[PDB]
């Protein structure tokens, strides 16, 4: 949409003012969804290799929680980060053309019309 | 734009024609395949000597030495062709009907 | 590892295992000919691996305890079946022999790996090239039908072709008669039910078709019964011979990768032995193929991946 | 014609190209070709690329066709194509002949030749420049610099071709 | 390109001929260095949708 | 072949691919383009059976044809511009004259008629490449040069790729087949709105990559190639013919199977563009791969099909591929969908 | 040792052109680094003028540009005259 | 035993599992310690704490 | 609990999507009338930057 824009250094995943923004939390409900689907993976793999998925090796599924669980918040942070960025150039641009965004006047109900449509 | 121009755009044309227009025998295509790259090639030098573009006269000949890779890559595969069915002709090239 | 990627790499090959003991043998013959007695006696003269003629349970004889399993739980068939009943309906004949060509196969793929692994030569009875005359010949008095062998040969294309061929064969020669006279020596009362029809096409369709066949693929070592006696006359001839024809003598370490990439991958040399081929003798519809897989999953040790099975006694699970 | 000498060149270019891309017999189309190849050469010369012209003479003329003209030796079909065996490649050829011969005349004409771009079909001699070269050549001095500033592209075209006879030897033994 | 990196690393990839005014062998200009000088410069930081 | 060649041959595939989305250079993304044909063919004659020399031409055949005809567009490019920089092209008549390059090089109009029987001729880990890592290449250029697409054009593409691409499956009976027919629906998909927002483009290809990745090793596990063959596999794995259900349903596009996330968002970039008849015949048509869809869904788990009785022989061994990254491919190409706001990664 | 000597020894003994031909490559790519004159070389493959040495705008604070080629101040390549 | 032959996973491969720890404790305590000084730069860079 | 934590709650929940439903709006506004213009800070398709070119003298006087 973002590529291109200025100060864009290609193949960064989180750049340096990106840190400006408050960190997710270890219990974001979206985190602790990456961790679940971390989790679904362990019994898929034991699964799919025919063994007791319920307790078939904790140090398999272990690594698959923490493995999730990690790329999740790094993740996080960049989608926190480009939306933080989408919606803070859209503020300097709407101060930038103010020509173009004018506020309409507000009337109160108690003058505009809307023609009732009776139902029958 | 010049008619030496157009004459091989029009060479490449009728070469992509050709190629695409196909006939019995594989080997002609073949011959077609890196025909029209020669044209390619031919007014790739064109322009670049035209526009004195110095640096680009990088471009003719490694344009054609990957045009021969391929070439290379295209005969390669045709002999297969020929040591299972006798000749290169492409009306039997349809053993993947299914 | 295996000869997965990663060993192939650090320079393990398979020629510089090999050695001039390195041969396929099949020592075939006739129904009960004595050919299971040599089988033995020219492994142990040069030391190759032997491996038993295969039957219906080889393949219960190779996983687990390598022991039999139920005839229902594996297999279904019952050569014992088709001996006293020539002719049934629930098709014993076909489904004995199609099972016995995979359980062949399996045993070929087994002596391959082991071959390939140490360098040493295998002798096996009744190769799966051979497992045709059978067939063929249940056919000719009526065992099977026409639309039986298009499965058994389409299966055998599609699987015996990648399987190089043997080096040496032995075809102890035994005569009707003879066999027609010592098969009420035996005493098995299954194998008193055997019909001098079916008894005669098996021999005529040996040396007419199983030697020719694979003549050009391996050098034919002919043997009179007499011969298989003397098994030290049999020693040296096989060892006075280098078995040109073939491509096994032309084989390397590329066309070995392939090889021991399939005979590993016990699932993959049996995987084109399941055909879809709709045959009414073979054919298990779901329900019964459901209930015998479940009475096959609760089994011991089949419940789960072979080292993870509790029930046995794997401990560790929670870590393994 | 003195004039348009390398529109000459280029209509001969073409008319070979049209006749070996009609699918004749491939030694026959290799003919065809050889000949557009050894026209297009003057073209490029006659611009001032003699390395250029000179070059793919060497690698395409006396390259390309030679193991080319190989392979359809080994291929010796028993009936052999000459271009009389079917009305196909007559009838390319006459018209090759035919829309060639059309929009040069049209190009004789007025000169506004519009067919898929714009074309000003002028005497090829005026686009050249008034710029003289000194001592270097413009040509020898560009390929030149594929030693100095032709760093990526000298290695992924060694890469390739290394990768390039590696390929032809696993797809040819055949397992 | 869709990962620029050359950009990240700073290494010169394919940027030395991309254009006929860069840096040139012994100096040897092309025939429009100054339409393509004057050109490239009005369109720096400029955007392709309004620079056209 | 040669594990040790074999390598390094597909790992040049990767290099040239590479190569395609790291050159500024319109010359270079051409060197990615045929750097990754040169090392593509051998892995498609790795099993060198007639079919594969068979797949192999028709595939060398087309993907030589665009790539030359792709220079051409560069050559106009050049002829009418005098710049090699990789972006917006400068000329109407290249410009449609590499959309057609670059469409062959994908096969979505009438140029995907090499896309079903290249498939079924190679092998299954050959399929895997074809269908999933020799896709990115030629949407890497699209994506880089979409601004400037003619959109009449692109979008008559994307069509005709998901209408053929629909009708070509509920014929197929080969898993082969059935599955390159619906790689083509899912490329119109892409393409499709590749003009508008190339951010779902990319996110259309990383959530259809995954499906691919995961269909293909499962029906490599299943050592299945045809309807019957899979018919087979719920007898001896019924887990495996499980999952691939779920993931088969997650390739309809069914909520909330992650797999509707592409479409669901392609319709709404669309509808931002005031176009609207676009999204909606594009949804209807995409019915049509799910019928096929189902239809394998119907033979693999939902009735158990008759079995043989060599199967028994089957239960006895365990398997000894090791699929890696199978677990984390069904997962994350199933499940995927509350996580959808993970958009703005890509922008 | 003893089996590098005796690889060396067979090799030249029956693969001579071997032996040469990986020789002559093995010296070729090793002493231009240790070459001195190279950097004698490129100095030389500079001060060869091609084109015209364009002259500078003479408006003070540059002393080291030549106001004339005979004069003592810029570059001097006696050094070349005597190589 | 049941099985005749010892298979690949039928033993606690201790080096591999040690690893597989080894790689999530030192997974874990990098993304407690990330989180940390990230909350604590973000406090200071706006001026918050 | 009283029709207060009701009536507040929901009193929250309203402005908060009504925040949201005007920004959703005056995003897509911006980005049809950013896309036609320009000139600011995102879609900015790439140009050739200055650096790459040669203001060193040519062999040609003028160039
Ligand atoms: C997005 C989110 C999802 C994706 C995330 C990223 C991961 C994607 C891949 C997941 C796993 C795929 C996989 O393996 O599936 C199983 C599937 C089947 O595996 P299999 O059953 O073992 O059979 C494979 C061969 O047939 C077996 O043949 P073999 O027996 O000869 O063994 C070959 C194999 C075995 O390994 C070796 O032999 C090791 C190499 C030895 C020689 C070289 C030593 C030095 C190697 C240095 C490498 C660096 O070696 C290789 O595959 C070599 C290539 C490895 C990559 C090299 C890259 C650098 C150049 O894999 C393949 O078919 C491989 C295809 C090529 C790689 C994956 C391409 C598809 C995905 C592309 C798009 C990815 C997302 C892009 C955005
Ligand atoms: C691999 C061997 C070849 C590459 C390394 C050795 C040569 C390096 C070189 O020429 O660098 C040139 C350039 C750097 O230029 P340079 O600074 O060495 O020389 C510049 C010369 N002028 C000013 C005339 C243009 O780097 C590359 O080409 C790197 C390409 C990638 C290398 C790694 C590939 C994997
Ligand atoms: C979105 C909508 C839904 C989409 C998905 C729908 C999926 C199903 C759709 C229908 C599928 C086709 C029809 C049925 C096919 C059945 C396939 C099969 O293999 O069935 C038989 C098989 C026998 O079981 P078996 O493989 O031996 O494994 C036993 C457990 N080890 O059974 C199995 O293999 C199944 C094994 C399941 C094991 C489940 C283990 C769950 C463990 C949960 C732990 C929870 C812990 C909670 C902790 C809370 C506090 C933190
Ligand atoms: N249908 C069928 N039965 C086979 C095949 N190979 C072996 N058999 C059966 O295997 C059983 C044992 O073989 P016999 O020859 O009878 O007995 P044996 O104990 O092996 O004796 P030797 O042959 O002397 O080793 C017989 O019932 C054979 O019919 C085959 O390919 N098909």
């Amino acid at each position: 949409m973002m590529s291109g824009r200025p100060g864009r250094v290609p193949l960064q995943f989180l750049p340096n003012e990106a840190r400006s923004l408050p960190p997710p939390k270890l219990t974001d409900p979206r985190l602790v969804y990456m961790g679940f689907l971390g989790y679904c993976s362990g019994l898929i793999d034991n699964a799919i290799r025919r063994r007791p998925v319920v307790s078939a090796g904790l140090h398999r599924q272990l690594l698959y929680v923490t493995s999730f669980v990690f790329f999740g918040y790094y993740l996080l942070k960049r989608q926190d980060y480009m939306y933080a960025l989408r919606d803070h150039d859209m503020f300097a641009y709407v101060k930038s053309h103010p020509e173009d965004f004018p506020e309409k006047d507000k009337k109160t109900y108690g003058e505009i019309l809307e023609e009732f449509h009776p139902v029958r | 734009m010049p008619l030496v121009y157009m004459n091989i755009i029009m060479a490449f044309a009728i070469a992509l024609a050709g190629l695409l227009m196909y006939r019995s025998h594989l080997m002609s295509s073949l011959l077609c395949l890196e025909g029209m790259m020669l044209s390619l090639f031919i007014m790739s030098t064109l322009i670049i000597l035209n526009t004195h573009f110095t640096l680009a006269n990088m471009m003719p000949i490694i344009l054609l030495v990957f045009a021969a890779c391929e070439a290379a890559l295209g005969l390669s595969l045709l002999v297969m062709v020929s040591n299972t069915y006798g000749t290169d002709y492409v009306q039997n090239l349809n053993l993947l009907q299914c | 590892l295996q000869y997965g990627p990663l060993a192939f790499v650090l320079g393990e090959r398979t020629t510089r295992k090999l050695t001039e003991t390195s041969k396929v043998i099949t020592v075939d013959g006739n129904i009960c000919s004595g050919k299971g007695r040599l089988a033995r006696e020219i492994a142990e003269k040069l030391g190759l691996r032997h491996f038993p003629e295969a039957g219906i349970h080889y393949a219960d004889s190779t996983t687990g305890d390598g022991k039999p399993l139920d005839v229902q739980l594996s297999g279904n068939c019952s050569l014992e079946k088709f001996y006293d009943d020539p002719k049934s309906n629930d098709g014993n004949s076909y489904r004995l022999q199609s099972w016995l060509y995979a359980s062949r196969l399996l045993q070929y793929a087994d002596a391959l790996e082991h071959l390939l692994s140490t360098g040493q030569g295998v002798v096996l009875e009744r190769s799966i090239y051979s497992d045709f005359v059978f067939l063929e010949a249940m056919y000719r008095q009526g065992f099977i039908r026409k639309q039986c062998v298009e499965h058994y040969n389409e299966v055998k294309k599609v699987t015996a072709c990648e399987y190089l061929p043997p080096h040496v064969v032995v075809y102890v020669d035994v005569p009707v008669p003879e066999i027609q006279s010592r098969i009420q020596k035996k005493g098995n009362p299954h194998e008193m039910k055997i019909t001098a029809a079916y008894l005669q096409d098996i021999e005529n369709a040996y040396k007419k078709t199983f030697l020719p066949e694979m003549s050009e693929k391996c050098e034919v070592l002919q043997y009179s019964a007499r011969e298989a006696e003397d098994a030290e006359k049999v020693v040296e001839d096989i060892e006075y011979l280098k078995c040109d024809k073939g491509p096994w003598p032309d084989q390397d370490d590329r066309t070995f990768h392939r090889l021991r990439m399939l005979v590993q991958n016990k699932l993959e040399v049996l995987n084109y032995t399941t055909i879809p081929v709709y045959l009414p003798e073979i054919t298990i519809g779901a329900h019964q193929s459901d209930r015998v897989f479940q009475k096959f999953t609760e089994l011991p040790g089949r419940k789960y991946s072979p080292g993870y099975n509790e029930d046995v006694g794997d401990k560790w699970i929670w870590l393994k | 014609m003195t004039m348009y000498i390398a529109f000459i060149l280029s209509t001969i270019f073409v008319i070979g190209f049209v006749g070996f891309s009609s699918k004749p017999s491939p030694i026959y189309g290799g003919l065809g070709l050889i000949v557009s190849g050894g026209v297009g050469c003057g073209i490029v010369l006659n611009f001032g690329g003699s390395f250029l012209g000179l070059m793919v003479f060497l690698i395409y003329l006396g390259g390309m066709l030679v193991v080319f003209g190989y392979t359809t030796a080994m291929a010796t079909e028993m009936y052999p194509e000459v271009w009389v065996s079917n009305k196909t490649v007559f009838g390319a050829f006459v018209s090759g002949l035919m829309m060639e011969f059309c929009m040069v005349y049209y190009a004789l004409k007025e000169e506004e030749v519009e067919i898929i771009f714009k074309f000003n079909g002028l005497g090829d001699w005026v686009i050249y420049d008034t710029g003289d070269s000194g001592f270097f050549s413009e040509e020898a001095m560009g390929i030149a610099a594929l030693y100095s500033y032709g760093t990526w592209l000298v290695i992924v075209t060694g890469w390739s071709l290394l990768i390039g006879v590696v390929v032809i030897m696993e797809i040819t033994r055949g397992n | 390109p869709f990962f620029d990196v050359q950009k990240r690393l700073g290494l010169d990839l394919d940027r030395w001929m991309t254009i006929q005014s860069a840096e040139q062998p012994h100096k040897i200009p092309g025939r429009c260095h100054a339409f393509e000088k004057e050109w490239i410069e009005c369109a720096h930081g400029i955007g392709g949708i309004r620079a056209e | 072949m040669n594990p040790i060649i074999y390598t390094t041959l597909i790992m040049t595939v990767m290099s040239g691919t590479m190569l395609v989305m790291i050159s500024s250079h319109w010359l270079l993304i051409w060197i990615g383009f045929e750097m990754n044909l040169l090392a593509m063919i051998p892995v498609l004659m790795k099993n060198f059976n007639p079919r594969a020399t068979e797949a192999a031409t028709k595939y060398f055949l087309t993907q030589a044809t665009a790539s030359m005809m792709l220079m051409m567009a560069i050559i106009i490019n050049l002829l009418y511009s005098g710049q090699w920089t990789i972006t917006k092209m400068f000329n109407p008549v290249a410009m449609t004259m590499m959309t057609m390059a670059l469409a062959m090089k994908l096969g979505l109009s009438p140029f995907h008629f090499w896309v079903p029987e290249v498939t079924q001729g190679i092998s299954l880990q050959a399929g895997l490449l074809l269908l999933t890592w020799q896709k990115l290449a030629p949407l890497s250029v699209l994506c880089q040069i979409s601004q400037s697409i003619n959109p009449n054009l692109m979008l008559t593409m994307a069509m005709l790729s998901i209408l053929i691409g629909g009708w070509g499956g509920l014929n197929q009976t080969q898993l082969r087949k059935i599955m390159a027919y619906s790689s083509i629906a899912h490329m119109g998909w892409m393409t499709a709105v590749l003009p508008y927002n190339t951010t779902m483009t990319i996110l259309n290809l990383l959530i259809y990559i995954t499906m691919t990745l995961a269909m293909f090793m499962l029906l490599i596990h299943s050592s299945a190639t045809t309807t019957l063959s899979l018919s087979h596999t719920w007898n001896k794995m019924p887990v495996i013919t499980s999952l691939m259900m779920v993931t088969l349903l997650s390739m309809g596009g069914l909520p909330p199977l992650s797999g509707f996330m592409p479409k669901w968002m392609i319709i709404q970039e669309m509808t931002k563009n005031e176009s609207i008849i676009m999204p909606t015949l594009m949804a209807m048509t995409a019915l049509l791969n799910l019928y096929f869809y189902m239809r394998l869904a119907y033979s693999s788990s939902l009735t158990m099909f008759p079995s043989t009785n060599n199967m028994k022989m089957k239960w006895q061994f365990e398997h000894t591929k090791q699929m890696k990254l199978l677990p984390t491919m069904i997962v994350l190409s199933t499940l995927v969908l509350p996580m959808t706001p993970a958009l703005s990664s890509l922008n | 040792a003893g089996r590098i000597a005796s690889f060396l020894k067979n090799a030249w003994a029956k693969e001579p052109v071997l032996v040469a031909s990986f020789a002559i490559g093995g010296l070729a790519i090793i002493l231009p680094s240790l070459s001195p004159y190279t950097n004698y070389a490129i100095r030389i493959n500079r001060a060869t003028p091609y084109n015209y040495p364009v002259p500078l705008r003479d408006d003070g604070n540059m002393p080291d540009v030549p106001s004339h080629p005979q004069d003592p101040q810029g570059p001097s390549l006696e050094w070349l005259k005597n190589l | 035993k049941f099985y005749i032959r010892e298979p690949p996973h039928g033993s606690p491969d201790w080096l591999k599992v040690g690893l597989t720890l080894g790689t999530s404790v030192f997974l874990w305590i990098y993304l407690i310690k990330q989180h940390k000084e990230d909350v604590l730069e973000y406090k200071r860079r706006n001026g918050l704490e | 609990d009283g029709p207060e934590k009701n009536y507040e709650k929901t009193m929250a929940i309203l402005q908060i999507e009504a925040e949201k439903a005007e920004l959703r709006l005056k995003e897509l506004e911006v980005r049809r009338l950013m896309r036609a213009r320009g000139d600011g800070p995102w879609y900015q398709y790439p140009t050739i930057d200055k650096a790459l070119i040669d203001h060193s003298p040519k062999t040609t006087p003028d160039n």
